[PDB]
């Protein structure tokens, strides 16, 4: 683990209010001694870590997308077909109507079924695959410090999860994702 | 000492975990007085019939055999509209199938007289998909879970159709909450 | 001996103080003729119902679901009796109580502790000291809420006023 | 038609229906509309009318008295009157007898047959109850295998 | 449940009463939902 | 003359915000309902 004992691992507690559960053994990336409800006792650690990485990645992509939608940057021809609305919910409904979101759903589900499900099953059966690993490093950015990249990815994904949730609810309240 | 599914109740003694789908769920203790072989045979038969029932209720709403007799999206109406002679033929064929598949051993006193007879094993493997020991256990667990899920789904479908008086897909697409 | 709770009353023989919230209070001697474990299960079931009922009263007074008519908690009973939601709640409570019967038989057989359904989803009672403190707190709150729910309902019947509105 | 008239076109049957309905309506006239007695009497009238209509359409034959009569001779046009009901009975009765005999033998081969007969072994009893559904082939199989009929020299008999 | 209590339920009169009550309920409900059946419908 | 009949169940319905009132539409309307 990158910065083991300081940033992550055994004996690390991001929130000292809650005691580091013994189940958190510091072997998983992103382990900062936060599990007050002690889910780690019964849950499957590899499955839950893969779920965390997936959620974080989707949240990061969603933050980027919502932001470009609110800023009004649209691909050539997107406005004519879907519309000029900046509201995320209106854009979602319009894209569902046209068929864009349906195709995205189809291909995301195909990728899930063919890659994530077999990979997750093999990992849980003991393939030794690192959670959230698909070999997708075409640009080779992770070869220098793979552990550092892993921790950075997990933390950025968590922050993006919280940010996307906040933005959606701000858009609900005020109509603005900034919710300034 | 305690059942896995229901922690506060003790583990059912007759359920030793050998059978697929065994989570120690027998709160009423049927297995104490009824042979688990008979119970599992009945469970698999019910699950298979309900698998087929759910598939049929969902499919014959969209695809029908030619003819006004077979043209009925509502399944309870199809029960009555389909040719009565044909339905009686299906009943007789099911009876003959039970007899031959069980090899004249169709009673609680003689069903498992042969030691080779295993619960739910009727010699049905036309394509020999179950000859692989590695996947046999997974297939057995999948069959049991599918039977259970299909039983619950078929019950829900039948009674929601009693209530709404509309097909399952038609109900879900044009839902109308219950009023008297 | 003399009960700790009541100095002038003899400590009931069955009540040895092992159970949580046992202060030797049993003037009418129900424990002498009935199983203390069964009585404790009844006590904790009653107390849990009463605590959830108090919380339900308060939360219903402050908030009601958008899809349900707004009304006082007591009137909600008679409304849902006709509506059919009360029937569903009764049916599902009965469904859980069917397994409760098996749990009670196991308690009689001595396999289970009265009121112990192994229900700790959030794992808040892993350490013993905390577990015993929590059990004492649970029985205390159970009794207090059993009193408080009767107080709430009777006060509503008298004043025809929700408790929150009455307190002002 | 055999010796009587169809009940669907019998003045006697119609008169009986009219009399029953008129009795019910006279009883109903003394009760306020919407009250439980009025609802009960209206439901009785509906049930009477439905019963008479169904009997008329069933093809039952009715005599001069205006009441349906049963032709229990074997005629297939009137099988539903005695034969098919009789077949259902025979099925159920043979079921009961077969399972009872099976349980008797089961208790006979036990440590305390009398105890098994007063305090039953309901798991085995339910087993036999389930077995009882193919009692015709099972009973005939027993007969042909010789496990049903006992020999004359193995049954106690009084002296002549 | 106590095995002795279960044996007491298995005793002949209890079983006869329960079985005949179940049969009476079966017949009563059959006549409640399909009344006045003087014949097998054909 | 005697051919399998395929009937489209969807018609012109959508899971949400459609002309037909779906189960999801019912849940949404109840959540946004006004007493
Ligand atoms: C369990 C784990 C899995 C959980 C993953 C899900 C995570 C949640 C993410 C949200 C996904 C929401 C799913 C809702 C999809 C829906 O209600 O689905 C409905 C849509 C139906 O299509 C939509 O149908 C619409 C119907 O329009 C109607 O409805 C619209 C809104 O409903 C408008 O009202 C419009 O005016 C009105 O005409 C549009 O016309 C388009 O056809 C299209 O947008 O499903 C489609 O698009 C059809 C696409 C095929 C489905 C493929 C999924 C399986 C992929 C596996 C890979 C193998 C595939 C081979
Ligand atoms: C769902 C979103 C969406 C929609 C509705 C459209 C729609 C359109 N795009 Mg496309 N486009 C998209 C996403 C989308 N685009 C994305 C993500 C990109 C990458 C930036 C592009 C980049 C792009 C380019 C570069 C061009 C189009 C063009 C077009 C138009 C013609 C394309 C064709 O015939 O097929 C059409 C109106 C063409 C156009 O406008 O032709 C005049 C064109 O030149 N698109
Ligand atoms: C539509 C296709 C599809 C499929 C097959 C999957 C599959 C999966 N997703 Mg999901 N996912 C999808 C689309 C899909 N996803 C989309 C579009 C998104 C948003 C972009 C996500 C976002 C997402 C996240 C964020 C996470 C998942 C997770 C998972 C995994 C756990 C769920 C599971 O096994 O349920 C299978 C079902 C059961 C175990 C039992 C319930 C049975 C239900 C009721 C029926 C399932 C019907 C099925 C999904 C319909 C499609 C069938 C078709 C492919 C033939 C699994 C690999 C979680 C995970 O652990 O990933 C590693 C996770 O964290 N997904
Ligand atoms: C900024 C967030 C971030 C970070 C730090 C990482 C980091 C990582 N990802 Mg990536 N990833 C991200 C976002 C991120 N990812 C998103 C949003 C997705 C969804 C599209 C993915 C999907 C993904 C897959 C499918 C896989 C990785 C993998 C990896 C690892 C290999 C090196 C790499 O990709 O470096 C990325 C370096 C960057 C600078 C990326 C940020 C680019 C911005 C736009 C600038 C590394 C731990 C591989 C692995 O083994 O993971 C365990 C792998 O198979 N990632
Ligand atoms: C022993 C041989 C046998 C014979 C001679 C028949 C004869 C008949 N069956 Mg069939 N049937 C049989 C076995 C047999 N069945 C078995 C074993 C089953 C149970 C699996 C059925 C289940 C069955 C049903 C459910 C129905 C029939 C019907 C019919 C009639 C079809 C009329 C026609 O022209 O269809 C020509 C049509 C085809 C050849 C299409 C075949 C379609 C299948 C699915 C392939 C006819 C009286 C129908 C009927 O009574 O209609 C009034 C009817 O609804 N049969
Ligand atoms: C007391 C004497 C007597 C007896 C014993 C019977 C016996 C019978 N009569 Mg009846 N009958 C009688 C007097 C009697 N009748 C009188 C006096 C009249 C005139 C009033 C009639 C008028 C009459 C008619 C009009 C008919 C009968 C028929 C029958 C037979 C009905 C069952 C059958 O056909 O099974 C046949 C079935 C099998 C052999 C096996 C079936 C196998 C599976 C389970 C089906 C049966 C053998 C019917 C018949 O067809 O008789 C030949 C019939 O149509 N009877
Ligand atoms: C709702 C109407 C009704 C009712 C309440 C009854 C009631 C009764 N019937 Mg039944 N019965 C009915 C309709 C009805 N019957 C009809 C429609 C028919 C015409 C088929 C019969 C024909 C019939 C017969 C032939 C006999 C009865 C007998 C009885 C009595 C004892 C049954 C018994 O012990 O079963 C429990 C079962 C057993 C103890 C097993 C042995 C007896 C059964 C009936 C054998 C069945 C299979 C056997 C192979 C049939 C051969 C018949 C042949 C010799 C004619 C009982 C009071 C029996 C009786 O009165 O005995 C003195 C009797 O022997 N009934
Ligand atoms: C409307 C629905 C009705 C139509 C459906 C038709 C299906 C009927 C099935 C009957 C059945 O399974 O019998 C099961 C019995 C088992 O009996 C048992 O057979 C046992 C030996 S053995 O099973 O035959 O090996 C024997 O010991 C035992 O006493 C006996 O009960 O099978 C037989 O013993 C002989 C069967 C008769 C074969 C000819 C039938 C032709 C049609
Ligand atoms: C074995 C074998 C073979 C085989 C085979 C075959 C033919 C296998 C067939 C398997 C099938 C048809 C399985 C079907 C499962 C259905 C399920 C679980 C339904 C669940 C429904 C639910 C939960 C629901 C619901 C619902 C309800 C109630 C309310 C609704 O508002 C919503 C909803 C609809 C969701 C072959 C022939 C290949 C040979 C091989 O050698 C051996
Ligand atoms: C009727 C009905 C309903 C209902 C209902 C319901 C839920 C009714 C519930 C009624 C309840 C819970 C009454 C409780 C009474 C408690 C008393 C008197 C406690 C006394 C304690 C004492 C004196 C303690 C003393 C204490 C002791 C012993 C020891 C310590 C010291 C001391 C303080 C002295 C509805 C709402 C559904 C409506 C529907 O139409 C039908
Ligand atoms: C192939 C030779 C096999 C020989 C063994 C046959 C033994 C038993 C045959 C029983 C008679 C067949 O049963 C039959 O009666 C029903 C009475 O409603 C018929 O009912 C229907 O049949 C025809 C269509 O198929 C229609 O034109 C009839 O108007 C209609 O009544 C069914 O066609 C069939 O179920």
């Amino acid at each position: 683990l990158y910065k083991e004992g300081s940033l992550q691992g055994k004996g690390v507690n991001c929130i000292p209010i809650f005691k580091r559960p013994d189940s958190l053994k510091g072997d998983a990336v992103g382990d900062m001694g936060f599990d007050p409800f002690g889910f780690s006792s019964w849950v499957d650690m590899n499955y839950v870590r893969e779920a965390e990485i997936k959620h974080g990645r989707i949240a990061m992509l969603a933050f980027a997308g919502i932001v470009v939608e609110v800023l009004g940057i649209k691909a050539p021809g997107a406005g004519k077909i879907l519309g000029s609305s900046t509201d995320i919910f209106e854009i979602h409904n319009a894209a569902v109507e046209k068929g864009s979101m349906g195709q995205i759903l189809l291909w995301c589900g195909f990728f899930e079924m063919t890659a994530g499900l077999p990979a997750m099953q093999q990992m849980l059966e003991g393939s030794g695959r690192t959670p959230g690993d698909f070999g997708f490093d075409p640009l080779g950015l992770g070869k220098k410090d793979f552990a550092q990249m892993q921790i950075k990815e997990i933390q950025n994904g968590r922050l993006a999860m919280l940010a996307v949730s906040g933005m959606v609810h701000h858009a609900l309240i005020n109509g603005k994702v900034q919710g300034l | 000492e305690k059942s896995a599914s229901v922690p506060f109740l003790s583990k059912p003694e007759k359920l030793d975990g050998s059978m697929a789908g065994d989570v120690g769920f027998d709160p009423l203790g049927i297995s104490y007085f009824i042979d688990v072989k008979w119970l599992r045979e009945a469970e698999l038969k019910h699950g298979r019939i309900c698998m087929l029932a759910t598939a049929g209720i969902l499919v014959q709403e969209v695809i029908h055999l030619p003819g006004p007799a077979f043209s009925s999206k509502f399944a309870l109406d199809a029960w009555s509209t389909a040719p009565r002679g044909g339905m009686v033929q299906i009943l007789i064929a099911i009876g003959l199938i039970e007899m031959v598949s069980n090899r004249f051993a169709i009673t609680a006193t003689d069903m498992f007289a042969n030691p080779n007879r295993k619960p739910g094993d009727l010699g049905f493997d036309p394509l020999s998909l179950g000859a692989n020991p590695a996947t046999r256990a997974k297939y057995e667990l999948s069959e049991v879970i599918h039977g259970r899920a299909a039983m619950m789904g078929l019950s829900g479908m039948i009674h929601q159709m009693i209530v709404s008086k509309q097909p399952v897909i038609d109900q879900l697409l044009n839902f109308k909450p219950v009023d008297a | 001996d003399f009960s700790a709770a009541v100095p002038f009353l003899k400590r009931p023989s069955n009540l040895d103080g092992t159970l949580a919230g046992d202060v030797g209070f049993d003037p009418l001697g129900f424990s002498d003729v009935f199983d203390l474990r069964v009585l404790r299960e009844a006590e904790l079931k009653h107390g849990r119902f009463a605590m959830l009922a108090v919380l339900g009263f308060l939360v219903q007074e402050v908030y009601t679901f958008p899809f349900f008519p707004k009304m006082a908690p007591v009137d909600a009973h008679d409304y849902f009796v006709t509506q059919g939601g009360g029937s569903q709640i009764i049916f599902w409570i009965s469904f859980v109580e069917i397994f409760g019967v098996v749990a009670l038989f196991e308690l009689i057989q001595g396999k289970r502790d009265a009121g112990d359904f192994a229900f700790d989803p959030l794992g808040l009672g892993k350490d013993e000291a905390t577990l015993a403190r929590y059990k004492v707190a649970e029985i205390k709150h159970a009794r207090l809420a059993m009193i408080a729910i009767g107080g709430f309902i009777h006060q509503f019947w008298v004043t025809k006023q929700t408790v929150l509105e009455q307190l002002g | 038609v055999a010796g009587l008239t169809p009940c669907k076109d019998s003045k006697d049957f119609q008169r009986r229906l009219d009399g029953s309905v008129k009795k019910l309506k006279t009883r109903l006239a003394k009760y306020e509309k919407g009250t439980p007695p009025a609802l009960a009497l209206e439901k009785q009238i509906e049930r009477t009318q439905a019963r008479f209509e169904r009997y008329g359409k069933a093809g039952l034959l009715c005599g001069t008295d205006g009441l349906p009569h049963l032709i229990t001779d074997g005629r297939w046009s009137h099988s539903g009157e005695f034969v098919i009901p009789g077949l259902f009975f025979l099925y159920i009765a043979g079921w009961i007898g077969w399972v009872g005999r099976s349980y008797v033998l089961f208790a006979r081969e036990s440590d305390k047959p009398t105890e098994k007969e007063i305090i039953l072994d309901v798991p085995a009893a339910l087993s036999f109850v389930s077995t009882g559904f193919i009692w015709p082939v099972s009973a005939f199989k027993e007969f042909t295998s010789g496990n049903l009929i006992a020999d004359e020299s193995e049954i106690t008999v009084s002296p002549r | 449940m106590d095995s002795n209590f279960l044996k007491y339920l298995s005793t002949a009169p209890v079983l006869l009463t329960v079985w005949l009550s179940f049969t009476a309920g079966l017949v009563i409900e059959a006549n409640r939902f399909f009344p006045d059946m003087l014949y097998f419908p054909m | 003359d005697s051919m399998i009949v395929f009937e489209n169940p969807l018609g012109k319905c959508g899971a949400y915000a459609s002309s037909c009132h779906t189960f999801l539409d019912e849940m949404g309307d109840m959540l946004k309902a006004t007493p």
